[PDB]
């Protein structure tokens, strides 16, 4: 009840506090503003106005306007001086006057934080928060924009709204090892017959992309039979053409042991697995480690 | 009381304090008038979670209490951590070490001539770190055997030391 001098000599010594610069004037304005925000409420709001617009420059754009709709209820005109780049007009002439008091500070934030690198994401942004509000005009302009990573984003989520997804992640792929992994896991989720036409045009074989082709026939040919024979084409393919093979005998291990269950079975999967074993063990591995080491050895000395 | 049993009363009235409240300016005026070891702590704990480099520049103004800055500043980045070692050079010697081991490590040409300063600074396991460094290029044995020599030099002004 009785703290009201604890407020004016808190806030007289927060201002009395001398600020050289541009940031240490900003930084104290964030203190009193709080001190007046607990406790010439338009002129302390003005002599605020002056301290941000007078200093970091950069800085000041986002910390100003951050506490600008709460100083607002307790303003167009003052948001456009602040802000003011091509884009940003373009979004406010589609939801100023057709939407909001929301709508006008959410603009004018995108435009001081952004004028981008985050261009790509910022737009994606603006386009799902426009269109929600499965709308045709905010995502054409996204499509349009497309042909002028963070495509794949817009594609998977205007698809959404995989029929129309093959139309868009097409148009994706036709322009990383991030880039492709969206392009075949698109593919491969859409689906059993078209997930392997979308292997054998991504796949093509690597060490990632041939491990792909191999996790893509497991699911994909895993409730169907022939997964131990495609496997086996693979590896030799790969070998052939490209010593780290050791995650495909620990892989198809894992792949057995873990398949529900007989005798003949699985001893017939004993005998396909030590067949591998002896193969892989008399080709040329133990005995190609010591001879790197002996060559290491008397390269350096 | 004054600065003396004052103390004993503050550090439970700080704790407490801190435990109630909605409003910084209230409370930093407190810790304000505080301040005339353990506060700067509690201070900066408030700080970090409610008012940051305004409490960096308070833990800027004891090896321990270097410990801890140099923490903070991590929290707030890397960059930050190698510029503080050098306000902590002015056994401290082994934790400018410890932060120009990952300083140069991962890197730059200033903070590796400054790792032979503090090397050179006052040790057979920076002996080891020199040699790392060498060993590391794909940098001379030229440089290294002059680096070992000025180690040695080293041995000989702290044999010579009474």
């Amino acid at each position: 009840n009785s703290i009201e001098e604890t407020i004016s000599y808190k806030r007289k010594m927060e201002y009395e506090t001398i600020l050289s610069n541009n940031a240490y004037d900003y930084d104290t304005w964030w203190l009193y503003l709080d001190l007046i925000s607990e406790s010439q409420t338009f002129e302390k709001a003005i002599v605020d106005s002056r301290p941000k617009e007078l200093s970091n420059v950069q800085w000041k754009r986002y910390i100003y306007l951050w506490m600008r709709y709460i100083c607002y209820v307790e303003n167009s005109l003052l948001e456009e001086e602040l802000f003011q780049d091509d884009i940003i007009p373009h979004k406010h002439f589609t939801f100023s006057k057709i939407w909001m008091y929301k709508f006008l500070i959410r603009h004018d934030d995108v435009p001081k934080a952004r004028k981008l690198g985050k261009a790509i994401g910022l737009c994606p942004k603006a386009k799902t928060f426009k269109g929600y509000i499965l709308k045709e005009f905010d995502r054409v302009r996204k499509i349009y924009e497309k042909f002028i990573p963070s495509d794949l984003q817009i594609w998977s989520q205007y698809g959404e709204l995989g029929d129309w997804d093959r139309v868009r992640g097409i148009y994706t792929i036709a322009l990383s090892d991030f880039l492709t992994k969206e392009a075949k896991i698109v593919l491969l989720q859409k689906y059993t017959f078209e997930t392997e036409s979308q292997e054998f045009e991504k796949a093509r074989l690597r060490r990632l992309e041939l491990n792909q082709y191999s996790p893509q026939s497991w699911i994909e040919f895993a409730m169907y039979p022939t997964e131990q024979q495609l496997l086996d084409l693979a590896k030799l393919q790969s070998e052939n053409v490209d010593e780290f093979e050791i995650t495909d005998e620990n892989k198809l291990e894992a792949r057995k042991v873990f398949e529900e269950a007989v005798f003949f079975k699985e001893k017939d999967d004993k005998q396909g697995r030590l067949s591998i074993l002896e193969a892989l063990k008399d080709y040329e591995y133990g005995t190609e480690l010591d001879q790197e080491t002996v060559k290491k050895r008397f390269p350096k000395v | 009381f004054p600065p003396e049993i004052q103390y004993e009363l503050w550090i439970e009235y700080l704790e407490v304090a801190t435990s109630h409240q909605l409003s910084p300016e209230h409370i930093r005026f407190l810790f304000e008038k505080a301040l005339k070891k353990t506060i700067f702590i509690a201070y900066s704990v408030f700080e970090e979670r409610i008012s940051i480099s305004k409490s960096i520049e308070i833990l800027r103004r004891l090896q321990l209490w270097r410990m801890c800055i140099s923490k903070a500043e991590s929290t707030l980045g890397p960059s930050v951590t190698r510029e503080l070692y050098q306000e902590c050079i002015q056994k401290a010697v082994e934790f400018v070490i410890k932060f120009s081991d990952f300083e140069s490590s991962i890197g730059a040409r200033e903070i590796l001539a400054y790792g032979a300063k503090l090397l050179p600074p006052s040790e057979l396991w920076d002996s080891f770190e020199i040699f790392e460094l060498k060993h590391g290029d794909k940098t001379y044995k030229d440089m290294l055997k002059m680096k070992k020599v000025l180690e040695s030099n080293m041995l000989i002004d702290s044999a010579s030391v009474s």
